[PDB]
RNA sequence: CUUCACACAUGCUACAAUGGCCGGUACAAAGGGCUGCGAUGCCGCGAGGUUAAGCGAAUCCUUAAAAGCCGGUCUCAGUUCGGAUCGGGGUCUGCAACUCGACCCCGUGAAGUCGGAGUCGCUAGUAAUCGCAGAUCAGCAACGCUGCGGUGAAUACGUUCC
């Protein structure tokens, strides 16, 4: 189906089907799928038309998905890149920004290995 | 502070600093010692010289610094790469 | 080792198919002292070969294991720049142990989803002399009559 | 040979198939699993369908 | 050229979720074109930060 | 003392179906507790908050053991595997958590598909796996160390070789 320019795959339960918007995880789809009265183990290949017009009006006044989710993330980084915080100073060199350790790990921030 | 039940720690010494510039419209430099000390919007119109161990780096707290400790701002570490 | 040879253990039977064999079967499946999910699969793996068969499972085991038991294997040794398998023959205990890892062994990487029917079409096809354990008996023969000439460094 | 992606722990599957044609039904109950890293080889005389099983599986014929 | 190799384009009316509908033409088979959004369930007719501590942070 | 273009070393979690996630439901041991331990009830999705019963303890609290067992579900995909990084909102100890704390909740969803030459540990309640507690301690980088139990294997022909 389609519920947010999202494309829903098919064949696999809506307890796992919403997880695949930018903002719903496993915990945000159980409470969708009760206020809207959705089982937890519809498939996603006998949606009814009119019932993914309730999951999609539950989502868009009380939840925030992409679109401006992302544009959240990033125009919080971009605030503190512009702050001159530390933390502002650390999203700049791709570096960990919570204090973990620097000296053996972090290749996650960094990127692998390069042997200079 | 870092809980919200007994509110926003800010050390005192500078408190007293600002609300006295604050009242009669007076915008100097305030030397200070005090990183964990928390921005409260009370001092937004003036600036400020936070230690980090070699000399006092000025900062000037502008509109959106506000919820950030001072010491975000003194980097304390220097590190200009190591080649 | 050194000294003597070390004292062996026994065995208890199985319950739902009275035999040494089952017992054995079941040990040498069990990963990580989980000894009950060990007996969940031997026992799911021989009742599903009577589900195909209809013979007792027991007699199609003692059958998939006599086409897969060895009886000459080889060894391997150093003279001098050259390092030279030498054939033996081997005694019947290690013969029923190497078969039965035989079966478990190549059963963890067939294609099926559960191990509880994988255990089963190995156990089917070496019945018949057809699966990838009873592949390895005649290369276990194979690399050892192709190296009958070193047949006297019995050490 | 082009090298190509990686290659899954499924590779085509067939499951008690049936198929010939008007009277001349030529695959009755034939069922395996295609293996990983092999080479696999079709035997048998000619008129018996070999070239048709690659139908199905390509996809030309259901 | 303006014959039988363009595709098939006879009218095609077509609904929305929002009930409001209209009839044009278009190469959908059948006349079944099904949207869940349209021009007129929308505006185009009428339309930290400082905030942080109000909740007394 | 925690900084990192990188090298080594000891571990932990993993790459899944002998599994992940849900609902049921059993069997421990050895230990700590007056600067404390917090039953029970009420509130909070949750860490916790708040009242206050009992106890210098074979009393009372810590305590509900986890794997296991019986049912469902996903059906072999970088995934309902994996939980790294990063946004957001909170709780606790403490004068104070910014450099530089642990725990919780929400979203995100990294690398990894059993690891090259080499190398290590284990001969029986042993390896393998599963939790529980203690000493330091205001709180903690508790995956470390010292201990405890639960489940529980395979093989030893032999002294030619290292
Ligand atoms: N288009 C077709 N329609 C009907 N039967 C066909 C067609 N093509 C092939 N066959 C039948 O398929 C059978 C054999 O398949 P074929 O592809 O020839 O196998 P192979 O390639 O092994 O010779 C023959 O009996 C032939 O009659
Ligand atoms: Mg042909
Ligand atoms: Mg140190
Ligand atoms: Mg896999
Ligand atoms: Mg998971
Ligand atoms: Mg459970
Ligand atoms: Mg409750
Ligand atoms: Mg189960
Ligand atoms: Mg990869
Ligand atoms: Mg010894
Ligand atoms: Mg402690
Ligand atoms: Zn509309």
């Amino acid at each position: 189906a389609r519920l947010v320019g999202v494309d829903l795959p098919r064949d696999k339960r809506m307890e796992v089907a919403l997880t695949y918007i930018f903002g719903i995880g496993r915990t945000r789809s159980n409470e969708i799928l009760a206020a809207t009265g959705i089982d937890r183990d519809l498939r996603t290949r006998d949606l009814t038309e009119e019932q993914l017009i309730h999951l999609r009006d539950y989502i868009e006044a009380n939840l925030k998905v992409e679109g401006d989710l992302r544009r959240e993330v990033q125009a919080d980084i971009r605030r503190k890149i512009e702050i001159g915080c530390y933390q502002g100073l650390r999203h700049r060199r791709g570096m960990p920004v919570r204090g973990q350790r620097t000296k053996t790990n972090a290749r996650t921030r960094k990127g692998p290995k390069r042997t200079i | 502070p870092r809980s919200l039940k007994k509110g926003p720690f800010v050390d005192e010494h500078l408190l007293k600093k600002v609300d006295v510039q604050n009242e009669k419209n007076t915008k100097q430099v305030i030397k200070t010692w005090s990183r964990r000390s928390t921005i409260i919007p009370d001092f937004i119109g003036h600036t400020f010289a936070v230690h980090d161990g070699r000399k006092h780096v000025p900062v000037f707290v502008t509109e959106s610094m506000v919820g950030h400790k001072l010491g975000e701002f003194a980097p304390t570490r220097t590190f200009k790469g190591h080649i | 080792p050194r000294k003597g040879p070390a004292p062996k253990r026994p065995l208890v039977n199985d319950p739902v198919y009275g035999s040494q064999l089952v017992t054995q079967l079941v040990n040498k499946v069990l990963l990580k002292g989980k000894k009950s999910l060990a007996e969940r699969i031997v026992y799911g793996a021989l009742e599903q070969a009577r589900d195909k068969t209809g013979t007792d499972p027991v007699i199609t085991l003692k059958r998939a294991l006599d086409n897969v038991k060895p009886a000459l294997e080889v060894r391997s040794r150093r003279v001098g720049g050259a390092t030279y398998q030498v054939p033996v023959e081997v005694r019947p205990d290690r013969s029923t142990t190497l078969a039965l890892r035989w079966l478990v062994g190549y059963s963890r990487q067939r294609r099926e989803k559960t191990m509880i029917e994988r255990l089963a079409n190995e156990i089917l096809d070496a019945s018949n002399g057809l699966g990838a354990s009873v592949k390895r008996r005649e290369d276990t023969h194979k690399m050892a009559e192709a190296n009958r000439a070193f047949a006297h460094y019995r050490w | 040979i082009p090298v190509g992606p990686r290659l899954g722990n499924v590779v085509v599957e067939v499951d008690h198939l049936d198929k010939g044609y008007d009277g001349r039904a030529l695959i009755k109950d034939l069922s395996f699993s295609l293996p990983r890293n092999g080479i696999v080889g079709v035997i048998g005389p000619n008129g018996v369908g070999k070239t048709t099983l690659f139908k199905t599986i390509v996809g030309l014929e259901t | 050229m303006k014959s039988d190799i363009h595709p098939a384009y006879e009218e095609t009316t077509v609904v929305c979720g929002c009930g409001n509908t209209f009839q044009t033409r278009s190469t959908k088979p059948g006349g079944r074109i099904v949207v869940e959004v349209c021009s007129q369930c929308h505006p185009f007719y009428t339309g930290g930060r400082v905030a942080r501590f109000e909740k007394r942070y």
